């Protein structure tokens, strides 16, 4: 065999298991979601507190992408980084020639052809993180989750790292008991409980939660860091819930 | 056996890196189908969400690359749209450079290969993608062409890929064999897709909703996708009859 | 500080009865200082002739680069270079440097061995091919040699009275040009026999 | 860098060149010897733009020395002028050409002749029995072709000399402070001490 | 002096045989009709080698190109390809060319300019006699001509150049380019310009030249 | 002359037919409205060739756009015409009209003159040598005007300048720009010219 | 095992053992510490010595007036990321007049480390920086490992042994935090951190290397006679 | 990534070999024979056809021997293909010689950069070398008549009498005891002809499986003429010899 | 990222031997029969049309293919290796040829040219040899009629007549029994009929079949008049309904 060796080489099944070997490191880091809304997407995750030396507020995960594009992921934070810059230059070149700003869908294949190009060669390494990103367009609201194959797909709601399958579940229960939709208020509070519900998977070191949003009412269309007030009243809302 | 993990021959003459993308081909465990009317090229695919958060308008495996240009895709969808976004750049180029719309066939040649290089340059992996190219060809009239990782392609009457293709093939076959012609003589593109959906059906035994198909039709000057509303309309039809 | 013109020196070829004629000046000076009364401006490759005026530095690259180019040819078709296909060559390698051009007026003459046609063809600078009947006019005296052959030529000569005919072409059109003349050299080209003579002319 | 002079006799080569540098009003040397040994047998003389001169005939000079060592034989002085003549042709479409004439000299020891070549900066190159660059030939070239012979001895060639250096000392503007005149003939490359 | 004139199932263009450098007449019969494809044909005016050689390239990558597509070449690839050369080369490359073809799509007239600008026209003329063929075309040209009209209005719209343009003279060279039939290139369709008898023949007696010497050249191996 | 200009229902551009080299009209029926994508046009003004290689580019650039991202905005084809005629400014001589028909925005019209900047205006006129008009009778132009109200003001708007502008002439061509489609219109001089 | 012999090579549980190697290289490195207050932040280093008649390896590089690190792993490694920050603190200076944050400084090291971990023939860094600094925004000490993983701190400490002076600096946290206005205070806190991770030698006078950025303090090294005080 | 399908072309074993070079000899030992005589007026080249099957377009076929110019050829032992790249390389490096100096380039120029190419091949780039052997047969007019061998390695020797590709060892024993100094070139013709006929794995030595060519000076006054042999003049000079 | 394989991937054995060129050839092998007979006034190359499908439309893919208007190409082994080599034969017709000397190169310089490029995949870093065995026929004014083989080495022979691919061993035998140096073309393409009819296991007729042949000029294939030294393509590709009369006296 020694299939596995070499990124770009398929397997007899198929398969190319360097990148189902990205995906390991990307279910080994902390939980990341994304929720859809309304007029907007929601985007929440997972920091864990590894010493009380850690300064609170500022060691920032979420990153924003021009102005309107919201980005998080989980699993190797270095490799996120890398994308994001990336995704900066993608949706600069865009609206230098274009003028208006990156379409998320247009931004979406710019990440996708990207993260696919590193399973091409056996010069470079897949990427080990998924990416849960979004934001408002001129077509409105649009959610979508990027996986180390160059996977991606539009989402109502999204999850990834290690707490998935319980985020996947409390996400899958939302779209049923919301089907004419849900308020980007509301997506805010429901990502805090979905973050402390999801930390049952991670619980031996405790967390602090990190929630931004783009909503054409609440932010006008602006990608915007939840902070202060209201902040601590989606923390006191997932706090009343585990308990 | 290194003569397994890149493109150089085996002894016996075999380049196993292409055999294996042709079994990536089926992973998404989609089927596609392709017929030709009089007017039209029809190519209908199943549409499978198995995830329920999944937004289901953006999960589709058919592609406008011209505006007279359809692309169906049979593989991973990382792959599938990195042969889209070429396709679209390649067709764009043709029209600047020689003055005319890219025909169906030679964008299909050009796909075949860039494939074929893939199969001899070390550096490159094959994509696991069969591309079929539809479109109704100003000179040729209505056209199939199909595009796979050995870097090979043809024209075709009508064709079929994914997992059930040999059932949904000879399915096709008989049919021809009975009706004597090369195509579906149908005068309106609603019948040539109700013919399409009929007789995939009868090959895989399976009925379909509006949401389990998508469908992608090339008339002169124009291919498009059809709504879940279209299909819907398409599907009353079938039932009635 | 015009190249066609520093060195100076003529050419001139003209077709006859199964035979063709290549003839040039052999002066070869710096504007008005002649320095060379041997500079012949003929050459031949095989039984393609060449005859180049213009700046002699070039007239000298050219004659080299069409050795090089027609002994590779041999070499790989296994046969002589024929004159149809060496004017197409001539015209290839002059344009290459179309924005850098090799200040020259080549002239190609010979009989094609298969066919046995009388063949000869003039050039300019960046190789446009002009293809004549007739006669074929190069150098510092054009419009002298012009006005020669058009009066001198008639149709289907004998290789003997060919001879006298463009000898007076010559020999009358470098009498009336400054930068031509200090002997002459006749090519008297059959289908296999190449007769070589050198006229006696003014030394002024 | 003027007057560059060579005489093709019986049995030999005869090179004359002029001693004088002048850098504006000044003539700054009057023992310059405007010449290199190519080979034991083959002589460049060189005249033209300042540097250019002494770089290319340097240039030249360690290429033909660089062969004689590799192939272990002297290259033949049609070799050296062709070597040279390419060198030059190169030049001229150059970012900056050389500016620099030349006459080679060599006594070629397989035909047992002497050979005496001028190349311009073009690389316009002409075998003669006698030639000059610049305004030398002017006065020379009526000379020559009036008394020179082809079966002149290197004594009748040194007389043939003296008469075109008398004639430029009497017509030309400059003082060119008298020439250093040298001999290539089957012995090699000599120098006449008294000119 | 070079045309192109439409006609109801095809396409006619037509050119003087005059070259020239400065006042003098370098060829009095070459041939300004260039074949790109066997059914698309260019007439070109300006520097000659510019034309022969821009029109060889283009001809010799379109012979490539039908040979790839499996389809017989188009008129608009010819024109696309022409005019994107000569913009890169910003008018250095001094080729003026009136482009005319039958193709799948039908019959097709263009003009390019050296800069790469192109024209569509049913009537072009370009060269230094274009304003003596031009004053014809707008004289005669009507919509619905036939082949021989065509053919009538293209040879008189050169010879109106021919005899009023001191830079055009000598024949007149035709191509007739009809949809479904085989392109027929006229070579000297029209040659009014013969050159009457010399009143003398300048024969010399054999003799006549003094020789210093004779030698026969070996030309053999 | 060429003018863009918006109405109630859309956008019209309007154009001249006259070609120039020198004094000699080289082509008398141009067509100098040009599609770059099925509802987005532009009038060329400047050079001939520099204008068709621009335009040739910009449909290039919308046409991969489409394929990517759908139908794009006439700002997003006004910025590709910038980009090109800004970045190449040296090279280039090319006076530019953009006028195109959204669904949402509706009529909307871009000038490109020949520093390379963008602007967006109700109506633009661009006459001569490229020359842009500031107002050009601002009170005969109204916003929401009617179609046969806005032909009738390019027409005579046109007609006026072909007058007194001997670079402009020959036929009116206009293109009408609406959610109904894309209409061609010509005026012949015989009736344009009674104005 | 098979899944080692590069950066480029995923294992089967999704772990690159060429930077898991160079992380190892900084454990080996001798003990450097980390602490800030609200007006200072100060590093301490134990400085290495080859033997008896060697000089002792210098831990800390200056960056900028307002900017340093301490080193522990590969010193040449750690040349060529101080260099990269000098150049990156210039550029800031000279193109926008502008001080560079500590949190960019952070990104930019993040980012350089990480292209070094997903390209086949180049190799991961193999050094631990601690960055310190006064900005805008006060007082910051950050925390860089090869990985790209960069960290803001209250405190820490990186090395040999590292385990003991990051407890104390965990329990000291409400302590030393408000050590406002009192440099030799915060640095008696920071020597008295370092001193949890020895282990039979204890700090001399050519041992001991201190550094300290500030409110009106530029970024200074004590070295030699000038850390007496604190021993 | 890639460093684990390099071969490394261009490496020592522990004994101080090149394997690739001792790897192409070994394929260019099961070649056709080559044989090239030298004597003191002009040279012959003999070369045996691989196997030869019997609808082989014998007449208008050049598997063996190549001319480089007027004065110099090559007898090829190995890869045809290899060999073609190195023989339009050859036939360029004297035309640039000729082009440089208006001579002829003299023999052992041309082969020692032939060989050079070679030798390239063998200490960089990391490509398999060429599988090629050479008999260099040529005149100048320093040294005159010149045989030269080149191999792989891009070593070059010079010779009376030399044999490449298939039987070498037997080969030269037979030469080494027939050939003597003062042989004329009728003689050489004769001695190659026998030693192939001996050396051949083949049952009998006939016309359609041999190319045969001299460099003679047997046209008029101080003059080389290359001479390769049509396969009617091969059957005439087997019948004359008596091997036929 | 980047092509880091600038190493070649065929390297000699121990034993000499070149592996990707043994294997390569065993692909070829492998490959559908192809055959070619040179007669004394043209030359025809056939071979089957093995159809991947009764679906699939057997016309639109072209087995024997146009190189220039005198020279045509057929091969065995991997289809899309000789799409691109003809592709690449094409283009070098003209680049390294015609846009030189105004002709179409003869047939033994763009075999030459053809070969080259097989033998740079043999040698260059980073790419295997192309699987297929090429039969290339062809007339030029100086050699007349030819016909080549090219092998993945890059190796060149010329044939009287010959066979490659599947049953190429039992194709050549029955070639040397029919051929002789008087065959007129029209004896060559039956000759060849009867030779692939061994090799064929199917249905054999004009749909199953593709045979061209390089014969005399065709004026009427040339697409314009008024040139008498252009007389049109040798190169013809004979159709489904001219093969199906040659079969009914066969
Ligand atoms: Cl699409
Ligand atoms: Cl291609
Ligand atoms: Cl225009
Ligand atoms: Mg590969
Ligand atoms: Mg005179």
């Amino acid at each position: 065999t020694g299939y596995d060796l070499s990124n770009s080489v398929f397997s007899p099944d198929g398969r190319n298991f360097q990148v189902e070997y990205a995906v390991k490191a990307v279910e080994n880091g902390t939980t990341s979601i994304g929720i859809k809304c309304n007029d907007g997407v929601v985007f929440a995750v997972e920091k864990l507190i590894t010493s009380k030396l850690l300064v609170p507020q500022k060691n920032v995960k979420i990153q924003v992408v021009d102005r309107h594009i919201g980005c998080v992921y989980s699993g190797l934070i270095p490799d996120g980084r890398h994308l994001v810059n990336r995704g900066r230059e993608e949706a600069a070149s865009f609206k230098k020639l274009y003028k208006t700003p990156i379409p998320i869908p247009a931004f979406a294949d710019r990440l996708g052809q990207y993260v696919q190009a590193h399973t091409l060669y056996n010069s470079v390494r897949p990427f080990g993180v998924s990416t849960i990103f979004g934001g408002v367009d001129k077509n409105g609201a649009h959610l979508y989750m990027l996986e180390p194959s160059g996977s991606y797909w539009g989402y109502k709601g999204a999850a990834t790292g290690k707490g998935r399958q319980s985020a996947k579940a409390e996400l899958e229960k939302l779209v049923d008991h919301h089907p004419e939709g849900l308020s980007a208020r509301e997506a805010v509070k429901q990502a805090a409980k979905i973050i402390y519900l999801a930390h049952e998977d991670n619980k031996e070191k405790d967390f602090e939660l990190e929630i931004s949003w783009c909503s054409l009412s609440e932010t006008n269309g602006l990608h915007k860091f939840v902070k202060g007030d209201l902040l601590q009243e989606a923390i006191d809302f997932a706090q009343k819930e585990i308990n | 056996g290194y003569d397994r993990h890149i493109t150089i021959f085996s002894p016996e003459g075999r380049l196993y890196q292409v055999e294996y993308a042709f079994k990536a081909t089926n992973q998404t465990n989609i089927n596609s189908l392709a017929v030709r009317g009089k007017d039209c090229t029809v190519v209908i695919s199943q549409k499978k969400v198995p995830d329920k958060l999944l937004d289901p308008t953006t999960v589709s495996y058919i592609f406008c690359i011209s505006r007279t240009i359809g692309m169906v895709v049979n593989g991973p969808i990382p792959d599938a749209r990195n042969a889209a976004l070429r396709a679209k750049a390649e067709a764009a180029e043709f029209r600047y450079k020689y003055g005319y719309d890219m025909p169906c066939d030679v964008l299909a040649k050009r796909m075949a290969n860039l494939s074929q290089i893939y199969t001899q340059r070390a550096y490159m992996r094959p994509l696991g993608v069969i591309l079929t190219f539809v479109s109704v060809d100003e000179e040729l009239g209505p056209s199939i062409y199909k595009t796979d990782p050995a870097g090979y392609y043809v024209g075709y009457k009508a064709t079929a890929t994914g997992p059930k293709q040999q059932e949904i093939t000879t399915n096709l076959e008989n049919h021809f064999k009975k009706s004597k012609i090369d195509h579906i003589n149908e005068e309106s593109w609603e019948k040539v897709v109700e013919f399409a959906i009929t007789h995939m059906i009868d090959a895989l035994g399976t009925e379909f909703s509006k949401n389990d198909l998508e469908v992608g039709v090339a008339t002169k000057d124009k291919f498009f996708t059809l709504s879940a509303e279209n299909i819907e309309e398409r599907l009353v039809a079938i039932a009635e009859q | 500080s015009d190249p066609s013109s520093i060195n100076g020196g003529i050419v001139v070829a003209m077709t006859g009865k199964d035979c063709v004629a290549i003839a040039c000046d052999l002066r070869l000076g710096s504007q008005s200082l002649g320095v060379s009364n041997k500079f012949e401006k003929i050459f031949h490759y095989g039984h393609v002739f060449l005859g180049i005026t213009g700046l002699a530095t070039d007239v000298t690259t050219l004659n080299e680069m069409f050795r090089y180019k027609t002994n590779l040819y041999k070499l790989k078709e296994e046969r002589a270079i024929e004159p149809e296909t060496f004017t197409q060559l001539v015209s290839s390698s002059l344009y290459e440097r179309r924005f850098g051009p090799y200040f020259v007026g080549p002239v190609v003459a010979g009989i094609n061995s298969k066919s046995g046609k009388p063949f000869i063809a003039g050039f300019d600078l960046i190789g446009c091919i002009d293809e004549a009947k007739d006669f074929i006019v190069s150098g510092t005296a054009s419009d002298q040699l012009f006005g020669m052959c058009e009066s001198l030529y008639e149709p289907n000569l004998e290789p003997e009275d060919l001879f006298e005919t463009i000898s007076q072409a010559l020999l009358n059109a470098a009498d009336r040009d400054a930068l031509s003349g200090w002997g002459a050299v006749v090519y008297i080209i059959k289908k296999d026999e190449v007769v070589k003579r050198y006229l006696k002319m003014r030394q002024d | 860098m003027d007057i560059i002079l060579g005489i093709r006799v019986q049995d030999s080569v005869i090179l004359a060149s002029s001693k004088a540098v002048t850098r504006g009003i000044s003539v700054l040397k009057d023992s310059d010897d405007k010449t290199r040994q190519l080979s034991p047998h083959t002589l460049m003389s060189f005249a033209g733009e300042a540097g250019d001169t002494v770089q290319f005939a340097e240039y030249i000079q360690a290429n033909i020395q660089l062969y004689s060592i590799r192939e272990d034989y002297e290259l033949s002085p049609q070799a050296v002028s062709s070597f040279v003549r390419q060198e030059l042709a190169k030049s001229i479409r150059s970012r900056r050409p050389y500016q620099v004439n030349v006459l080679i000299g060599g006594y070629d020891k397989k035909k047992n002749k002497p050979e005496l070549y001028q190349i311009d900066y073009l690389g316009t190159k002409v075998e003669l029995p006698y030639g000059a660059h610049g305004y030398s030939g002017f006065y020379t070239f009526s000379l020559l072709d009036h008394h020179y012979r082809p079966d002149m001895t290197t004594e009748e060639g040194l007389d043939l000399l003296k008469l075109c250096v008398q004639e430029l000392e009497k017509r030309m503007p400059m003082d060119f402070k008298g020439v250093i005149v040298k001999i290539v003939d089957k012995d090699g490359i000599r120098q006449v001490d008294d000119f | 002096t070079i045309v192109g004139v439409k006609f109801n199932n095809g396409v006619v263009i037509a050119a003087d045989t005059r070259s020239t450098q400065g006042p003098i007449v370098a060829d009095k019969n070459c041939a300004k009709l260039h074949r790109i494809s066997p059914k698309i044909w260019c007439a070109g005016a300006g520097t000659a080698a510019d034309t022969e050689a821009v029109t060889q390239l283009i001809g010799s990558n379109i012979e490539l190109h039908s040979l790839y597509t499996s389809r017989e070449p188009r008129v608009v690839s010819a024109l696309q390809m022409l005019k994107q050369h000569l913009f890169k080369y910003q008018g250095h490359i001094g080729a003026y060319l009136i482009v005319a073809g039958v193709d799948p799509t039908g019959s097709h007239l263009f003009s390019i300019h050296a800069h790469g600008s192109t024209d569509v026209g049913y009537y072009l003329s370009l060269g230094s006699g274009s304003l003596a063929a031009m004053a014809v075309l707008e004289s005669h040209w009507k919509q619905d001509l036939t082949k021989e009209e065509a053919i009538k209005l293209a040879s008189d719209a050169i010879q109106a150049g021919i005899w009023n343009d001191l830079g055009s003279g000598s024949n007149v060279d035709v191509c007739v380019m009809e949809i479904g039939k085989d392109a027929e290139y006229l070579r000297n369709y029209l040659t009014p310009n013969v050159r009457e008898e010399k009143q003398k023949s300048y024969k010399f007696p054999r003799g006549t030249t003094a020789v210093l010497k004779e030698s026969i050249v070996n030309i053999c191996d | 002359s060429i003018m863009a200009v918006t109405f109630k229902d859309g956008v019209i551009l309007g154009a001249d037919s006259r070609t120039t080299t020198g004094a000699y009209i080289a082509n008398r029926v141009t067509d100098k409205l040009t599609r770059v994508h099925d509802k987005i046009w532009c009038c060329r003004s400047g050079s001939a060739a520099d204008t068709q290689a621009i335009a040739d580019i910009v449909q290039y650039h919308l046409e991969l756009y489409t394929s990517q991202y759908g139908t794009p905005s006439t700002e997003t084809a006004a910025s590709v015409f910038k980009e090109l005629c800004y970045e190449n400014k040296d090279n280039l001589t090319a006076g530019i009209i953009v006028a195109g028909y959204d669904d949402k925005n509706k009529g909307e019209v871009y000038t490109i003159p020949l520093g390379g900047s963008v602007h967006k205006l109700p109506y633009a006129i661009a006459v001569s040598g490229s020359t842009f008009i500031y107002g050009y009778c601002d009170k005969n132009f109204r916003e929401n005007m009617s179609k046969e109200e806005t032909v009738d003001f390019i027409k005579h708007s046109l007609s006026q300048a072909i007058k007194w502008d001997g670079s402009s002439g020959g036929v009116i061509r206009m293109v009408v720009l609406t959610a109904a489609g894309v209409e061609r219109l010509i005026f012949y001089p015989d009736e344009y010219e009674q104005l | 095992n098979n899944y080692d012999g590069d950066t480029v090579t995923f294992s089967p549980t999704g772990r690159l053992f060429q930077v898991e190697y160079a992380l190892e290289a900084i454990k080996q490195g001798s003990v450097t510490v980390g602490l800030r207050s609200n007006t200072h932040a100060v590093l301490v280093a134990l400085k290495r010595n080859a033997d008896e008649l060697s000089s002792y390896q210098k831990k800390i590089i200056k960056c900028d007036e307002h900017m340093g690190l301490s080193l522990a792993g590969l010193a040449p490694d750690a040349r060529v990321l101080s260099n990269y920050l000098r150049q990156q603190c210039n550029y800031s200076s000279l193109v926008f007049n502008r001080k560079l944050a500590v949190e960019r400084a952070g990104h930019l090291l993040c980012d350089k480390a990480q292209k070094n971990t997903q390209s086949y023939g180049g190799r991961p860094y193999g050094v631990g920086l601690l960055i310190i600094g006064y900005d805008k925004s006060g007082a910051h000490l950050l925390e860089f490992q090869p990985s790209g993983n960069v960290t803001e701190l209250y405190g820490t400490a990186i090395g040999a042994r590292s385990q003991g002076a990051k407890t104390y600096l965990e329990r000291t946290l409400d302590t030393f935090i408000k050590i406002d206005g009192n440099p030799d205070e915060l640095i008696k806190a920071g020597v008295e951190a370092i001193s949890q991770s020895l282990r039979d030698e204890s700090l001399t006078v050519d041992n001991l290397s201190i550094a300290i950025v500030g409110k009106d303090t530029p970024f200074t090294i004590y070295d030699g006679e000038a850390v007496a005080k604190y021993i | 990534g890639s460093r684990r399908y390099d071969s490394r072309t261009t490496i020592f074993s522990p004994e101080g070999r090149l394997y690739q070079v001792e790897y192409a000899l070994e394929s260019i030992s099961h070649a056709g024979t080559a044989i090239g005589i030298m004597a003191s007026d002009g040279i012959v080249l003999a070369a045996e056809r691989k196997v030869t099957s019997t609808l082989l377009e014998q007449d208008t076929s050049t598997e063996k021997l190549y001319k480089l110019n007027d004065k110099i050829a090559v007898a090829v032992a190995g890869l045809t293909a290899d060999a073609e790249i190195l023989i339009n390389t050859a036939r360029i490096h004297a035309q640039n010689y000729l082009k440089t100096y208006n001579e002829d380039i003299p023999v052992e120029i041309l082969v020692r950069r032939l060989s050079d190419i070679k030798q390239g091949y063998t200490q960089h780039g990391g490509l398999r070398p060429f599988g090629v052997s050479f008999i260099y047969a040529g005149y100048d007019d320093r040294y005159g008549y010149q045989l030269y061998t080149s191999n792989p390695s891009g070593n070059y020797t010079g010779w009376k009498a030399i044999s490449v590709g298939a039987n070498t060892s037997a080969a030269q024993t037979l030469l080494q005891m027939d050939y003597k100094d003062d042989m004329k070139v009728d003689d050489a013709i004769e001695l190659a002809l026998k030693t192939l006929s001996k050396t051949t794995d083949s049952s009998a030595l006939t016309y359609d499986r041999l190319e045969f060519a001299t460099i003679r000076k047997g046209a008029n006054d101080g003059e080389v003429y290359q001479k390769i042999f049509k396969p009617q003049e091969i059957k005439d000079i087997l019948v004359k010899t008596g091997i036929t | 990222m980047t092509d880091r394989y600038s190493f070649s991937l065929t390297t000699f054995s121990p034993s000499g031997k070149l592996g990707q060129i043994d294997y390569a050839l065993t692909a070829v092998k492998q490959g559908v029969t192809s055959l070619g007979i040179k007669a004394t006034n043209g030359v025809v190359i056939a071979t089957e049309k093995k159809s991947s499908s009764p679906l699939a439309m057997s016309e639109t893919l072209s087995k024997v293919s146009l190189l220039t208007p005198d020279i045509g190409a057929v091969y065995s082994g991997m289809g899309p290796d000789y799409r691109v080599l003809v592709d690449k034969s094409r283009k070098v017709a003209h680049t390294s040829y015609k846009r030189i000397y105004g002709e179409y190169p003869p047939t033994k310089l763009l075999v030459s040219e053809v070969a080259k490029i097989m033998q740079e995949a043999t040698q260059s870093g980073g790419v295997r040899p192309f699987g297929v065995s090429l039969l290339i026929a062809g007339h030029d004014e100086f050699n007349g009629f030819s016909l080549y083989q090219v092998d993945p080495s890059g190796s060149y022979f010329p044939w009287k007549a010959t066979a490659i691919g599947k049953g190429s061993v039992a194709a050549k035998t029955f070639l040397e029994k029919r051929w002789n140096d008087e065959l007129e073309l029209e004896d060559a393409i039956h000759i060849a009929l009867l030779t692939l009819k061994e090799s064929v296991e199917g249905e054999f007729n004009g749909d199953t079949i593709e045979l061209a042949i390089i014969g005399d000029e065709n004026p009427d294939l040339l697409g314009y008049t008024g040139i008498p030294t252009d007389k049109g393509p040798r190169f013809r590709k004979l159709t489904s309904q001219e093969i199906n009369d040659r079969l009914e006296a066969l």
